[PDB]
């Protein structure tokens, strides 16, 4: 209808603002760290895309899990993502935050990210490169970009 | 803290607030291990009660070794003038 | 439903709370609009609320039990309680300014289509209204929480665990006991 | 905002690195290495071949 | 037509400090090897409109200990004093032409850091409280050598009128004789600002953000564009003192485009500054403000109380 | 069987360092019920650090009791200042796990173990 | 065959004293980081234009894993189970059995590629190039499970990716 | 054979000193060129 | 008149880009997301403790170097009288006051921090 064309329309634009300025956080844990920051660098560089860091969680739109997830560092993790603002996503990067990796069967590694926040895109490898990092954060994109909000909120 | 009538019946008072003592058999001659029924955890949060309203405290070696409210009593009128 | 598939387990909950409910923050959000209005001063009715891990324990306790097939279960609160000390609770252990005062019967409605304009979720309506001013019924016929091997938890257990939210700082940090229990009926 | 006591709390990152290479063989005990010193990757390899 | 007037004024000051963003970005990617957004539009120019949009829709997360008041009243405070800081400047006709229009911008120099230490304060945290007495510690710095630089500077003007100083540089720049006040001035203008090697509030190696981490989207937003609008109003009014251009009054075009483009070269030299240097120990702000700086501007405010007295060039307070 | 102790010679050094450990849980308990704003109250603490001590009371050796006053003074030197969170002082209140059945039947109706 | 890094005394003539005040009143070294900053500020910057443009790599390159075929059809991995033996991880998973015609072939053959920490001794260790660790890094999930290879997909990325995989051992054998 | 090996020759000498080039006027240079932008601001 | 009105355009459309902030985006608050901010873990104690100033004789200081810029700002209208000699003393005589009492501070560990 015209109602649900201009719904559609503000779903476009807002998941457009959304995915078009993703802000993640300085979060780096392990040797995922250095392929964040090299994802960061100046030759596959983030913030071309308008991807730029913010360390505080109350000013961040993705949390990058880049390195292993102890059972030490459970609750800061869980706290880190629930101090973030709605609308947040979660990278899952590198092999430990997947699905616990190298040290999957370790005695004091939370075997999975997705055991303690949720997890919007698996980006695998150890440490994945940040050339496929790069290519996790634009299937996010295409991730943000499939949202339905106002759609779904005109036709509920 | 003045005269013993008064810190007895504080004793007793502070004994039967709490909910294990039954203050039926509880006497000023009454025994808190083999007569009362009580675990040495309960003897000593006894202690620390008395602690708690009296107001001083008294170390390990001299609160084992109060096993009647009269020893109580016997021991707050040593820790004070009366 | 009970028509069409005979041996549906229905289940009657109360009045759920929880962290997420609309139950208690509700009642803790009219803090806002003014000073929580009641019909009839809030006293003619009558309620007990369940707490939400007793009703998901009895719900999973009915999947289990094969003596569940065709009852109609009741999951009820251990202790009802008037609305109107149930509110006075919710603002103590919050610990809120509570100053009620009677809505009419006719013109609270009124209000009531004030809110139901929206294409939002509407903040209230009169349906909640004539459901917080419906007595919870008594249903002694009908098995309850203990007829699933569940015990009830009361109010004033899981009341701070929902209303811990709704403080402001100056008394953010109070205890559990540091409030009077309401008065159950 | 001046310094009294630092008391640094570690193991956060910890994740049992010397008792998982206890389950496993030598040539499966190298890529623990790699994962320790992770900007000196290729010097823990070396170090641990100079001890095998 | 005043209305119209002054929504011609702030909304493109509310577009120049949005742009600002981009030009910031970009500067500093391009100063560091790298590239810097221009994915979002055609080479950026769509990229602050999506960082504008998102924000606003981003959920805005009042604190459960912070003083709600204060905490409203802090962002709202900012870019209040970030608009208001643009009316005494001559453009070449300023939009409110007052007789005291320096005071007014030094006044409000001093007024803004409430809403930073308001709402360092209110957001009841850690973080913010160690930001919000370094933003104290900041400005017992800055404010005494911005009151001293400003006063011998005006000595050589005639009054504390901004619109009498482009009739006083129309022969020559006024950095020429005050150049040593113009270095400490823009240092003063830096440590004022939070700008690196000052930013000490925003701080994200020591702090986290320091006065707004605390400070979610929304009205964060209105941090954002309060402070880029203080360094957009502090180019602009160390460009009206240093660097007053040639003014004629059938066409004030060419003024405003002559003191566009050196404030716009003063805030690169912002962004530039801000691409190259390491953050000063916020005691090494207050020993350099006080140490250093203070000292030897007492002694530049006794050259120029002494200097027009010794040269018979007085300058008019007509 | 002649070795070195740690702190106590005998039974007697042991149980008073157990009863001070006692002592000083039962002093600090309110602390870490209002500073970790729990939604257990102080009895529900104190009833769970008396079932924490009567969890080992069958301990007859003076050297294993001396080490568990240090392991219990090293759960409340991290208890008294804020280096466990509410996750790790909840941890021992176990309110996730399903309730484990204790009697043969049903222990024989959910699986093989004994 | 050391040397002293910071201890230089400096010169105390009035040259270079007067060179280091000025240095110190009228920022000479400040001037120099602001030159060099401007001097990268007119380059070419080495940001590549992904995903339109791709990084650099080799054909020793570790990604994404893959089960390799014979130019006959038959595929090559006969279950030997070395690639089990050797991984660190234990991310693969294999049972076999005797199929049809009698042939030692498996019939699980799972990579948990949330376990593999993608070291390739699994493609080093296999004794007829089976199991390969291809060239695609590229192939990121949104669910978890879909990162747990079976036999079919790990098939799948072998006739799929064989044209390449097929060309890197082929550039690549003689080192090995 | 045929291996990775360096050529025959070797390679060039690689530089691996510092070389800070010493730019800039001297101290009494720019305190001249300062004093005269003073004194032609005076004037 | 017209400054006024100025002035509340500013505060208007500096709180009309908050309550447009505020209302807009979809509230899902619950009891963790309000939490105060420590890097990750909890707090330890209040935030609203005694917060220890160091730089305190400098801020005690600044009010009575600030003073002095509500004595030394009159010069560039002092410059304009017909006593000048007087004025020029005087005017350097504060500057003087002012330096005296920086090299003061200086000397006897003022401008320095305690601990
Ligand atoms: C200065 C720059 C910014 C300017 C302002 C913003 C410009 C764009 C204005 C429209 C943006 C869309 C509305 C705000 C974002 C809403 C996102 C959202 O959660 O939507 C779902 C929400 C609610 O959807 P829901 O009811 O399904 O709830 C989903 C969320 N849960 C289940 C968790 C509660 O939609 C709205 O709130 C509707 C917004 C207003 C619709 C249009 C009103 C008229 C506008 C003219
Ligand atoms: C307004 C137009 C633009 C203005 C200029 C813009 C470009 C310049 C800015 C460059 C980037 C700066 C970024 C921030 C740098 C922060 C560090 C910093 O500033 O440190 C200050 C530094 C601090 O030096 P310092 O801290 O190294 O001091 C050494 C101290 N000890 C030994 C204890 C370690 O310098 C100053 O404070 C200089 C103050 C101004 C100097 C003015 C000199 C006037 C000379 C008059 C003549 C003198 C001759 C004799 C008398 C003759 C009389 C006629
Ligand atoms: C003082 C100066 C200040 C200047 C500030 C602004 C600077 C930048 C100006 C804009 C630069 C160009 C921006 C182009 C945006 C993309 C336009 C476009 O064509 O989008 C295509 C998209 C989908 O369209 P579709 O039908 O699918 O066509 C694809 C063909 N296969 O269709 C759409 O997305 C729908 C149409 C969107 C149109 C957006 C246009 C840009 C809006 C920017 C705001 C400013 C407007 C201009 C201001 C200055 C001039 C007055
Ligand atoms: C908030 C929650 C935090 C919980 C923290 C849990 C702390 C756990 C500490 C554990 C320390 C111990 O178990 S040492 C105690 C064991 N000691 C013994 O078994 C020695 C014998 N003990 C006894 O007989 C004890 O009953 C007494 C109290 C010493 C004396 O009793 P008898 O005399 O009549
Ligand atoms: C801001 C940009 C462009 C870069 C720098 C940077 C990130 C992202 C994350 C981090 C980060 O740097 C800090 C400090 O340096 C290390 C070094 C580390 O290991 C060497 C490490 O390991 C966990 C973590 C860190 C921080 C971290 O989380 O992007
Ligand atoms: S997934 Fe592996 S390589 Fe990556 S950070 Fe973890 S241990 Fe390091
Ligand atoms: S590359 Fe992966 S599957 Fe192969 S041996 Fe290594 S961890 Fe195992
Ligand atoms: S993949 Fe290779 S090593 Fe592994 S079982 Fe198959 S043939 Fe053997």
């Amino acid at each position: 209808s015209r109602g649900e064309y201009v719904v559609a329309k503000l779903d476009d634009l807002i998941n457009w603002a959304r995915r078009s300025s993703l802000w993640p956080m300085t979060f780096g844990l392990a040797c995922c760290a250095v392929e964040m920051m090299h994802m960061a660098a100046p030759r596959y560089d983030m913030d071309r895309f308008g991807v730029v860091f913010r360390a505080s969680p109350r000013q961040s739109d993705v949390m990058i899990v880049a390195g292993t997830l102890t059972n030490k560092m459970a609750p800061a993790l869980r706290k880190v993502y629930d101090q973030m603002p709605e609308p947040r996503y979660v990278v899952s990067m590198g092999s430990c935050a997947n699905g616990g990796g190298y040290y999957h069967y370790s005695y004091s590694v939370v075997r999975g990210c997705d055991r303690i926040v949720p997890v919007d895109i698996y980006v695998p490898g150890c440490p994945p490169t940040a050339e496929a990092l790069l290519y996790g954060i634009l299937q996010l994109q295409k991730k943000i970009k499939r949202e339905k909000r106002l759609r779904i909120w005109y036709r509920r | 803290p003045l005269t013993l009538e008064g810190i007895k019946d504080r004793v007793l008072y502070v004994l039967k607030l709490y909910d294990k003592i039954d203050p039926e058999k509880l006497s000023v001659n009454s025994h808190f291990m083999k007569d009362l029924g009580l675990d040495s955890l309960d003897q000593v949060e006894i202690i620390m009660a008395m602690e708690d309203e009296f107001g001083f405290e008294i170390p390990d070696i001299d609160a084992e070794k109060l096993m009647c409210p009269q020893e109580i009593v016997d021991y707050i009128a040593d820790k004070k003038d009366v | 439903v009970r028509e069409t598939f005979p041996e549906a387990t229905i289940i009657k909950p109360a009045d759920i709370f929880g962290r997420e409910d609309r139950f208690l923050n509700y009642f803790a959000n009219i803090r806002w609009f003014g000073g929580v209005p009641l019909i009839s001063l809030g006293k003619k009715t009558v309620k007990q609320p369940v707490y939400i891990v007793d009703v998901t324990k009895g719900i999973i306790n009915a999947i289990k039990d094969p003596d569940a097939r065709g009852k109609t279960f009741a999951f009820v609160g251990p202790n009802r309680y008037l609305l109107f000390d149930l509110v006075q609770y919710v603002f103590a252990v919050a610990h809120r300014p509570f100053l009620p005062y009677p809505m009419p019967h006719f013109a609270y409605r009124w209000i009531g289509r004030l809110f139901e304009i929206s294409p939002f979720e509407p903040w209230t309506t009169r349906d909640k209204v004539e459901r917080i001013h419906t007595t919870d019924r008594t249903l002694p016929h009908l098995p309850g929480l203990e007829d699933l091997g569940v015990q009830a938890t009361p109010l004033e257990l899981k009341a701070i665990e929902v209303l811990r939210r709704h403080r402001t700082y100056r008394w953010l940090s109070s205890e559990i006991e540091d409030v009077q229990p309401a008065k159950t009926v | 905002e001046m310094v009294r006591k630092c008391d640094p709390h570690i193991g956060l990152l910890h994740r049992g690195t010397e008792k998982l290479i206890e389950y496993k063989t030598y040539l499966q005990a190298l890529p623990y290495f790699d994962r320790l010193d992770y900007v000196s990757m290729m010097c823990n390899e070396q170090a641990y071949s100079l001890a095998v | 037509m005043f209305m119209i007037n002054v929504l011609t004024l702030i909304i493109p000051i509310l577009l120049a400090v949005a742009f600002l963003t981009l030009v910031e970005r970009k500067v500093l990617g391009y100063m560091q090897f790298r590239k810097g957004p221009n994915v979002v539009g055609p080479y950026g120019l769509l990229q602050p409109i999506a960082d504008a949009i998102k924000l606003f829709i981003k959920e805005p997360l009042r604190p459960a200990t912070s003083s709600i008041s204060m905490f409203i009243l802090a962002p709202i405070l900012a870019l209040t004093l970030a608009l208001t800081m643009w009316i005494p400047l001559p453009m070449p006709y300023p939009l409110i032409n007052m007789n005291l229009g320096v005071l007014f911008m030094l006044a409000m120099s001093s007024l803004a850091v409430y809403s930073i230490l308001w709402s360092g304060w209110a957001s009841n945290s850690k973080y913010a409280l160690i930001g919000a007495l370094r933003a104290v510690a900041q400005t017992i710095s800055y404010e005494v050598t911005l009151a001293i630089i400003l006063l011998s500077v005006l000595l050589m003007n005639g009054s504390f009128t901004l619109s009498t100083l482009i009739i006083t540089q129309e022969q020559v720049w006024l950095i020429f004789p005050a150049w040593p006040l113009a270095m400490m001035w823009f240092i003063s203008t830096l440590a004022e600002t939070n700008r690196a090697p000052f930013d000490l509030t925003e701080g994200e190696s020591e702090l986290v953000s320091g006065f707004n981490v605390e400070y979610a989207a929304g009205p964060f937003a209105l941090f954002f564009m309060a402070e880029y609008a203080n360094i957009i109003m502090m180019n602009i009014f160390t460009t009206t003192l240093f660097l007053g251009a040639f003014h004629n009054p059938y066409m004030p075009e060419l003024y405003t485009i002559n003191f566009t483009i050196k404030s716009l070269l003063l805030s690169i030299t912002f962004l530039w500054i801000r691409a190259s240097y390491p953050r000063f120990r916020y005691d090494q702000l207050m020993h350099l403000l006080w140490k250093n700086f203070l000292p030897l501007t007492l002694a530049l405010c006794m050259w120029h109380v002494s200097l027009p007295i010794l040269l018979s060039s007085i300058p008019p307070q007509t | 069987t002649s070795v070195k102790p740690i702190f106590s010679r005998d039974m007697n050094e042991a149980k008073r360092r157990v009863r001070e450990l006692y002592r000083a849980w039962y002093r600090e308990v309110p602390n870490t019920v209002h500073l970790f704003q729990l939604d257990i109250s102080v009895k529900q603490g104190r009833d769970k650090v008396r079932e924490m001590f009567k969890k080992n009371a069958h301990v007859t050796d003076p050297r294993v009791v001396d080490l568990l006053v240090i392991k219990g003074k090293m759960e409340l030197e991290e208890t008294i200042n804020v280096w466990k969170q509410r996750t790790h002082v909840m941890r021992f209140f176990h309110e996730t796990e399903a309730p484990r059945p204790k009697d043969f039947l049903s222990k024989f109706y959910v699986g093989h173990d004994p | 065959t050391y040397k002293y890094v910071n201890l230089r005394e400096p010169s105390m003539d009035m040259k270079s004293v007067t060179d280091r005040a000025a240095q110190t009143l009228l920022w000479t070294e400040l001037i120099r980081g602001l030159g060099m900053t401007l001097s990268y500020l007119f380059r070419e910057p080495a940001t590549i234009n992904y995903p339109f443009e791709k990084g650099p790599l080799s054909p020793r390159f570790r990604g994404e894993h893959a089960l390799r075929r014979y130019p006959s059809g038959e595929e090559r991995c006969i279950a030997c189970k070395l690639c089990e033996a050797v991984c660190p991880a234990q991310a693969i998973t294999i049972e076999a059995e005797p199929r049809a015609d009698g042939s030692r072939r498996t019939t699980r053959y799972d990579i948990d590629m949330t376990k593999c920490i993608y070291c390739g001794f699994c493609q080093e260790a296999c004794p007829v190039d089976a199991i390969v660790e291809g060239p695609n890094f590229e192939f990121s999930t949104e669910t978890h499970e879909e990162l747990l290879y079976n036999k079919e997909k790990l098939l799948n990325n072998g006739d799929k990716w064989e044209a390449e995989i097929a060309a890197n051992i082929q550039a690549d054998y003689l080192y090995r | 054979v045929k291996q990775d090996m360096p050529p025959v020759g070797g390679y060039g000498p690689i530089d691996y000193k510092r070389n800070l080039p010493r730019r800039g006027l001297s101290g009494y240079s720019m305190f001249a060129v300062g004093i005269g932008a003073l004194l032609f601001g005076y004037w | 008149m017209n400054l006024m009105i100025t002035l509340l355009t500013n505060f208007t459309l500096a709180t009309l880009l908050v309550t447009i902030a505020f209302w807009l985006p979809q509230l899902n608050v619950y009891s963790e997301k309000t939490s105060p901010y420590e890097c990750g873990f909890d707090p330890m104690g209040s935030a609203r403790l005694p917060f220890s100033m160091k730089f305190f004789l400098v801020a005690i200081t600044f009010l009575l170097f600030d003073l002095e810029i509500a004595l030394l700002l009159p010069l560039p209208w002092a410059s304009q009288t017909t006593n000048l000699n007087t004025m020029l003393t005087m005017a350097l005589l504060l500057i003087f006051l002012l330096a005296v009492s920086l090299a003061y501070e200086w000397t006897q560990k003022g401008l320095e921090w305690t601990e």
